[PDB]
Formats: structure tokens, C-alpha cells, sequence
């Protein structure tokens, strides 16, 4: 129940604001900046500010704070969802999120803000649907918004019906400094880039553990996703009844389903780090990386970030495989590897000096994070079975999909 | 099929072989690996992870992967069990308190059916103090004669001097290769 | 080609389940 | 299918070697399509196995069935899930319609000895589906 | 890459080297440094801070940084360890009571993991009174032979005259420079 959603800037200047209820004076935005400065300087800064009886909820964008003031006990979650939808719409319409576009497309920006929500109640959220009525370069509103299918525009015609899927894997590993992995969760991501003619209704079928058990085929390798969240086009009733994944695919790239379950397998990369840090004399980086993934798989663009000392200087690198570059901006050593075949073992020996003068304050021990990304690898073993592409006119579809395994929250606690 | 290329390669030497370096921390494994690779007494910080190097001797490229003996790194030796042909255990005769822990770790490592073709390789490190035992007392304490289907040999090597490493390398080559 | 795993053809449904 | 014929002898030898009673990861060949076996494909595979032999009358075992499913998946891209047997006790009917192979007793259901038997009526009669309507959806 | 310019520079002498000046207060360090740089005994007040100078001899610029022996300046020697390749120690054999303190300070400074590539350079100062010890009694008292991995050389120099300074410089050049 936000009173007015506004777009601010890094210097406190409001790029654009649009009142929806009018219950709060527009001059309250001036006090938002001092309140944020005080909260940050005292550690009490939070996304939802509070200026007396009015709460100033704001989120940090690429360059501006999307502040949405409110007065009553409105749905904070609803405000957050509206802000996320607005951010997605801005990203779709504007390729850049900075002050260069905020002051460059205000003519269409005002119309989009007016059309998106009214009186604090969001009404339009389809970026593709909104692009059919609001353009920066007007006809009646499309019937798709009025119709039940607001995620599949009818009448779309394509020369070919090719859909590019994406089996994106997220390997999140939380290895403590004691050597044990605490948080080992893998989040699936079934994203498809559908480009076909008409309004096809995808009939998804994969190797799910629940589906195999229900059909009686619970004996092969089936993925038991702890959390499975369908997209907007996905029908909740069909999945609730018999795990029937039937929905109308959108026009373009969209996230249909996203698996989320814990992992009980060994890490794909085993990283052993050593710290022979002399007392203000030198430091040793006994970093050893063991690839626990299958030898048939290669981790392309592997970047094992090793945090070096804050005041460290004059580093010397004695490694075996992979380029090592010390970036002073990040204050860490990135064990950069172009391609890392599975089962590889790379040994590195860092050595640098330290200033004689001791530091006045501690710097902390940031965790070691790697940026491995091995495509065409399915650690979870979930295999897609079929995708029921049905059209009223009738056409032969040629769906495509690629499985990509990358490194997510794969942080390693430092000693 | 024809195997003329294999015979031509073997006429000049083709076999390389492999090796593994495991043991307790501060057991001289890193120093032994450095001496095998370079031949100098190099000082290094404790091995948080592992070191992999190769040694060319007797026409065999004996690649040895050193592994530390840290508590958090002790269970990380299972990653090296894939595609492994040899295994070397480094004992610490100067650490009476850690002798039981080293023996338990060695028993746990040898109690895996995956590491079956790798013969036992025990090297007596820290052979510079009078407290070091002989080549039989350490074997008797470790019970190397009770390892069924395991070819174990005890060799004493001094990290500071480097003597005895050649005998251990020759024994490993003889165990790996059974030709002239 | 393309980094992240080459695109592969997909079926229409579980032919083995009728 | 020359590749299927070549793989049939080795697969049969491996199945015979395995008694009736190491690498991690899920690598996938690039660009190889993956889908469940079809009824016509299952019928063709059953006919080929019957003609070449080594499948009819062989003692049913989990390891042999897994090896056969893996070989079929490698040679054709068919998921190793259509080669399922109906729940016991007694004769186990094929899970996928069109399959010409079934497991029958040769003498707890796990302790019963099963043998693969050819059945042409299986490709035309959904005996397993009739027995377990819930499993067929 | 090419190293022709380096060879051309080294044809007439390119190596410079460094040096350190440590020891207790009133040990002749300032006078010794003045004699090495100028060639005369200059009377100076106690070194509250330090003296930095350079000397060109044998085509090598041996930079010398004097370090005091004050109680508040004793722990400041760690600052000079950075970017230091040489070190010269000046002993005070005329102070029997301060001999133990000097030995303890030398042992503490010799127990630094950063100062390892610098060999021992002991200068026998105050070699003009009958109470001054010989070149072996002082070394035996300080236990210079017990410094493992340390290249120590004992030289006796008279502050009033300057005898033996050239011998010490030649020994330092031979220890540092390993060419013809
Ligand atoms: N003085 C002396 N010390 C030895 C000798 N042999 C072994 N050591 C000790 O053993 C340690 C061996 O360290 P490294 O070989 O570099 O590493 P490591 O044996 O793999 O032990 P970790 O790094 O903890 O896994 C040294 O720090 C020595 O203190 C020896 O012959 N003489
Ligand atoms: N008479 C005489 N005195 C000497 C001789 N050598 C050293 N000394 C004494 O040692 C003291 C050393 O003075 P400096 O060399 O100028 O300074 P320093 O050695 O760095 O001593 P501090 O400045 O106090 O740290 C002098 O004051 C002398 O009294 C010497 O050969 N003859
Ligand atoms: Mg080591
Ligand atoms: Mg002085």
C-alpha cells in the first residue's frame, strides 16, 4: 500500500516520481536521504525507512534507489513484488539502468508508470503486453490482458518454431574452515527461449522422482526436487493433481520451472588452501584444487578467488596450471583457469611481502569463492523426458535445450 | 590391428608410471617431493591442500601427488583415489603421540577396495635424530606384515641428506614394472 | 557451438508410459 | 542398424558373464537426443533381441537388466526406464506398451527366480496397464 | 627478450649490493661508518635515530644504514629488515656487562624468519685496548659457530686507525658476489 513510487539518484535527486494515492506530501522525499545517511552511519539502515507515520520503503537499483513511500499498513510484500516487476519492465524496455535513460525516456516513462498501477494497486505487469500499448517510438489495449491468457499473445506467427531451453545448474557449497561442507544446495533452472507461431501449450515431462514413483518407475535416476516453482504460464491445478506440467509458453526467453533441493554428493571441486603468513614478514598461499567432477567434463572459465592480504604487496606466483592475476580492486588472487578438465589437480604457491607497520584494525576473513562453469554436465541426473508442444492449427516443433552447470554459492570458509 | 608404433616407442622407453604422496602433516612429504623434483632443501608453509609434480628417472615419469595430513584435509584424499596406480605412506617416527593417529589414518586409507592395485610404500622420514627407530621396529608397530594382498616395503630416507630415496624409487619401479 | 552445453533435441512426451 | 548388431554380441556376452544373483557425474554426449523408447521402437527392439537371441530364457537379474538398459541408451538414446517389469508375485509384464519381453518365474518376490520370455501379445495387449491402471495414469 | 644492455652495463661493473649497521650504542658504529665513507674519526652524539649513507668501492655501491642500540631503539631493527640484503654487526668487547645483552640482542635478531639471506658480518670494534678479546674468544662467547645456515665472518677493526676494514670489505664482497 505504497503512497507513491519514486526513482531517486545517488546524490539524493529524484529521477522520477509518480503519486498514486496522494495521502503523503511529495516533500517527504527530502528527509529520506538524511535518514539513510544516519542509518548507514549507525548501522540501522534498512530498505524500509520510516519518517514518522509514513514508511519510506526503498531498494537499491543499479544507480538509483527505488523509494516507494507509504502511510498505512500496506502489503510490504506486494510493494516489493511491484518494484521487482517495475525493475524487470525497465530492464526489458531500457537496456541500461542508469541516469542516462531515466532523463532520456521520461515521455514514455510517465505513461508506463500511469498504466502499470493505479491507486496503489498494480494493474499491468507484462513487459511484452505493455510494449503493445506503450511505446517510446496509441491503439486500444490488447485483449490478451483482458483475456485469461495474459502470458501468451495470440496471433503470433513465425517462419519456424524453434525454442531454446536452458538447463542452468547452480552449485552452492558452504564449506566451513574446519573442512566440512555445511550448506550444499543445488537450485535447478528450466529457462526456455520460445520463438514459435501461435499460442502453443507446452506439456512438460521430465525425470522427476515423484512422477516416477506415482507412475511406478521409481527405480531409475530421478530428480527429487525439494522446491519446484512453476512460472506464471504454468497451471497450478495440473501440477497439483498428477504433476501435469501444462502451460502456454510465452514469446521469448522465460523461466518455466526452477528446481531447488539439497545435495548429498561430493563437491565438484575440492580446494585446499594453506596460509604460511609470517608475522609481518611474508605470506604463503598453499592453494591446492582437486576436481571432483567427472573426467569427461571440463570446467570452462574457472576463477578460484583466493583473498590475499589487504596490505599485501610484491606478490610472486608459483603455480602449475592456470593464469594467476592479482587484482588490487578486489584485494584477492583469482586462480583463473580457461578450461579445467575433470579430475585435474592444480597446485599453486603464493609468496609476497608485508609492510613492517602493523595494521590499526582487523580486515576479516572473507570466504574463498570459485567461478567454475562446466556446461553439458548434469550432476543431479534429472533427465527431461518430453515437451508436449500442441497447436490448434497444427505444426511440427523442433525444441532445443542445453544443460549448463555453473558455480553458485560455492564459498569456502577461510582458516 | 598393428602394434608397431607401441614396440617402436618401447624400444626407446614409453612407460611412465605414477605415484601418490600421503601421510601426516610435518612428516617430510613436501621436503621429499621437493628433493625428488628439484634436489634441494626448500622450506615451505604447511600444505593446506596438495602438491602435484613429476620426476623423470629410469625412463619412467613417476608423477607424485603430495597430500597433507591436516584434520580438515585428511578426508580429502578420497578424491585422488580415482585413476591411481600407486600410494606412498609417510611415517613420522619422531612423533610418538601422533603415531597412533597416523596408523589409524593409514588403516582407514587401506580399508578401501578402490585402492587395491596400489602396493604399500612406507618411507621412514625424519631420519636425523637418535630417537628414530630402525626399519623393523616401525614396521612391527605398524603391522605391515598383516596387510593381505599388499606388497609393502620399508625404506629409510633422510630429508636433509637425501640418502635412501634412490632405493625407494627403485623398489617402486620394480613393483610397478615387471620387465627387464 | 556455444559455451554452456550444446543444444539438444527434446521429445514430446514419455513414449514408454503410454 | 549396424551399431545395434555390433553391440548385441558384446552386450549378450556381458550379460552372460554377470551372475544371475567408481566414476561420479552425469556426462551427456553433445547434441544426442534423449527421449523414452516408443511402442514401435520397443517392439522392434524386442523382435531384434528375439531374432539375435540371448534375451529369451535368460535368467532375470538387476545387473543384467541395468547393463542392457545402459547399452540401449548408449546405442539409441532411449531412456533405460521402459524396460520395467510388472509387480509380482508371478510373471512380471513389461511396463512400456509394445515391449515383447517379460519376466516369468522359473521355479518373498525378491527371492523368486525370473527369466525373460518373449511375448508377442504384449505389444498388442496392455496386460500391465490393465493390472495396474493407477500406474498408467 | 634481450639482455644485451645488462651485459654492456656489467662489462664495466653493475652490481651494487647493500649493507646493514647494527649493534649496541657507543660501539663505534658511527665512527666506523664515517671512516668507511670519509676516512676520518668524526665525533658524534649518540645515534637517536639512524644514519643512512652510501659507499662506492670495487664497482659496488654498498649502502650502509646505521642502527642504534638504545633500549627504545632496540626493537626498531625490524623496520630496517625490509629491502635489506646485507648486515654488519659491531661488537663491544670492552663492555663485559653489555656483552651478554649484545649476544641476546643478536640471538633475537637472528631468530627472524624474514632475515635469512643475509650472512653474518661481525665487526670487532674497540680493538685498541688491552682488554679487547681476540677474533675467536669473542666468537666463542657469542657462539657464532652455532648459527645454522648463516655465513658469519669475524673481523677485528681498530676505530682509531682503521686496520682490517679492507679485509672485511673483501670478505663481504667474496661472500655476496659469486663471480670472477
Ligand atoms: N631439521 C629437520 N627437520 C625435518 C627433517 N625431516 C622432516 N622435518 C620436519 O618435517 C617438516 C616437513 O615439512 P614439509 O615437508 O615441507 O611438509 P609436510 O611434510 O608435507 O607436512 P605438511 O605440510 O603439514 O603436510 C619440516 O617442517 C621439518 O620441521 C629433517 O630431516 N631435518
Ligand atoms: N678512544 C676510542 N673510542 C672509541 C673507539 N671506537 C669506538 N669508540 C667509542 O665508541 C663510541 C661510538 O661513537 P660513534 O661511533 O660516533 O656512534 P655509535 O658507535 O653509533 O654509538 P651510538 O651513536 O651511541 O649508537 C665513541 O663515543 C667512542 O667513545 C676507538 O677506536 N677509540
Ligand atoms: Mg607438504
Ligand atoms: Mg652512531
Amino acid at each position: 500500500s505504497a503512497s507513491a513510487v519514486y526513482v531517486l539518484d545517488l546524490k539524493g535527486k529524484v529521477l522520477i516520481c509518480r503519486n498514486y494515492r496522494g495521502d503523503v506530501d511529495m516533500s517527504e522525499v527530502e528527509h529520506f536521504m538524511p535518514i539513510l545517511m544516519e542509518k548507514e552511519e549507525e548501522g540501522m539502515l534498512s530498505p524500509i525507512l520510516a519518517h514518522g507515520g509514513v514508511r519510506f520503503m526503498w531498494i537499491k537499483h543499479n544507480n538509483l534507489y527505488l523509494v516507494a513511500t507509504s502511510k498505512k499498513n500496506a502489503c510490504v510484500s506486494l510493494v516489493f513484488s511491484f518494484l521487482y516487476k517495475v525493475v524487470q519492465v525497465f530492464s526489458e524496455y531500457f537496456k541500461e539502468l542508469e541516469e542516462e535513460s531515466i532523463r532520456d525516456n521520461f515521455v514514455i516513462i510517465y505513461e508506463l508508470l500511469d498504466e502499470l498501477m493505479d491507486f496503489g494497486y498494480p494493474q499491468t505487469t507484462d513487459s511484452k503486453i505493455l510494449q503493445e500499448y506503450i511505446t517510446q517510438e496509441a491503439p486500444r489495449p490488447p485483449a490478451t490482458v483482458t483475456n485469461a491468457v495474459s502470458w501468451r499473445s495470440e496471433g503470433i506467427k513465425y517462419r519456424k518454431n524453434e525454442v531454446f531451453l536452458d538447463v542452468i545448474e547452480a552449485v552452492n557449497l558452504l564449506v566451513s574452515a574446519n573442512g566440512n561442507v555445511l550448506r550444499s544446495e543445488i537450485v535447478g533452472s528450466i529457462k526456455m527461449r520460445v520463438f514459435l507461431s501461435g499460442m502453443p501449450e507446452l506439456r512438460l515431462g521430465l525425470n522427476d522422482k515423484v512422477l516416477f514413483d506415482n507412475t511406478g518407475r521409481g527405480k531409475s535416476k530421478s530428480v527429487e526436487l525439494e522446491d519446484v516453482k512453476f512460472h506464471q504460464c504454468v497451471r497450478l491445478s495440473r501440477f497439483e493433481n498428477d504433476r501435469t506440467i501444462s502451460f502456454i509458453p510465452p514469446d521469448g526467453e522465460f523461466e518455466l520451472m526452477s528446481y531447488r533441493l539439497n545435495t548429498h554428493v561430493k563437491p565438484l571441486i575440492w580446494i585446499e588452501s594453506v596460509i604460511e603468513k609470517h608475522s609481518h614478514s611474508r605470506i604463503e598461499y598453499m592453494v591446492k584444487a582437486k576436481s571432483q567432477f567427472k573426467r569427461r567434463s571440463t570446467a570452462n572459465n574457472v576463477e578460484i578467488h583466493i583473498p590475499v592480504p589487504n596490505d599485501a604487496d610484491s606478490p610472486k606466483f608459483k603455480t602449475t596450471v592456470g593464469s594467476v592475476k592479482w587484482v588490487p580492486e578486489n584485494s584477492e588472487i583469482v586462480w583463473s583457469v580457461k578450461s579445467f578438465p575433470g579430475g585435474k589437480e592444480y597446485l599453486m604457491r603464493a609468496h609476497f611481502g608485508l609492510p613492517s607497520v602493523e595494521a590499526e584494525d582487523k580486515e576479516g576473513k572473507p570466504p574463498i569463492s570459485v567461478k567454475f562453469e562446466i556446461p553439458y554436465f548434469t550432476t543431479s541426473g534429472i533427465q527431461v523426458r518430453y515437451l508436449k508442444i500442441i497447436e490448434k492449427s497444427g505444426y511440427q516443433a523442433l525444441p532445443w535445450v542445453r544443460y549448463i552447470t555453473q558455480n553458485g554459492d560455492y564459498q569456502l570458509r577461510t582458516q | 590391428g598393428n602394434i608397431f608404433a607401441n614396440l617402436f616407442k618401447g624400444l626407446f622407453g614409453k612407460k611412465e608410471m605414477r605415484i601418490l604422496m600421503v601421510g601426516l602433516d610435518a612428516a617430510g612429504k613436501t621436503t621429499i617431493l621437493y628433493k625428488l623434483k628439484l634436489g634441494e632443501i626448500v622450506t615451505t608453509i604447511p600444505t593446506i591442500g596438495f602438491n602435484v609434480e613429476t620426476v623423470e628417472y629410469k625412463n619412467i615419469s613417476f608423477t607424485v601427488w603430495d597430500v597433507g595430513g591436516q584434520d580438515k584435509i585428511r578426508p580429502l584424499w578420497r578424491h585422488y583415489f580415482q585413476n591411481t596406480q600407486g600410494l606412498i605412506f609417510v611415517v613420522d617416527s619422531n612423533d610418538r603421540e601422533r603415531v597412533n593417529e597416523a596408523r589409524e589414518e593409514l588403516m582407514r586409507m587401506l580399508a578401501e577396495d578402490e585402492l587395491r592395485d596400489a602396493v604399500l610404500l612406507v618411507f621412514a622420514n625424519k631420519q636425523d635424530l637418535p630417537n628414530a627407530m630402525n626399519a623393523a621396529e616401525i614396521t612391527d608397530k605398524l603391522g605391515l606384515h598383516s596387510l593381505r594382498h599388499r606388497n609393502w616395503y620399508i625404506q629409510a630416507t633422510c630429508a636433509t641428506s637425501g640418502d635412501g630415496l634412490y632405493e625407494g624409487l627403485d623398489w617402486l619401479s620394480n613393483q610397478l614394472r615387471n620387465q627387464k | 557451438d556455444r559455451k554452456g552445453g550444446s543444444y539438444s533435441q527434446a521429445a514430446g512426451s514419455d513414449s514408454a508410459q503410454s | 542398424s549396424k551399431s545395434s548388431v555390433i553391440g548385441w554380441p558384446a552386450v549378450r556376452e556381458r550379460m552372460r558373464r554377470a551372475e544371475p544373483a567408481e566414476e561420479v557425474g552425469f556426462p551427456v554426449t553433445p547434441q544426442v537426443p534423449l527421449r523414452p523408447m516408443t511402442y514401435k521402437a520397443a517392439v522392434d527392439l524386442s523382435h531384434f533381441l528375439k531374432e539375435k537371441g540371448g534375451l529369451e530364457g535368460l535368467i532375470h537379474s538387476q545387473r543384467r537388466q541395468d547393463i542392457l538398459d545402459l547399452w540401449i541408451y548408449h546405442t539409441q538414446g532411449y531412456f533405460p526406464d521402459w524396460q520395467n517389469y510388472t509387480p509380482g508375485p508371478g510373471v512380471r509384464y513389461p511396463l512400456t506398451f509394445g515391449w515383447c519381453y517379460k519376466l516369468v518365474p522359473v521355479e518373498d518376490p525378491e527371492r523368486e527366480v525370473l527369466e525373460w520370455r518373449f511375448d508377442s501379445r504384449l505389444a498388442f495387449h496392455h496386460v500391465a496397464r490393465e493390472l495396474h491402471p493407477e500406474y498408467f495414469k
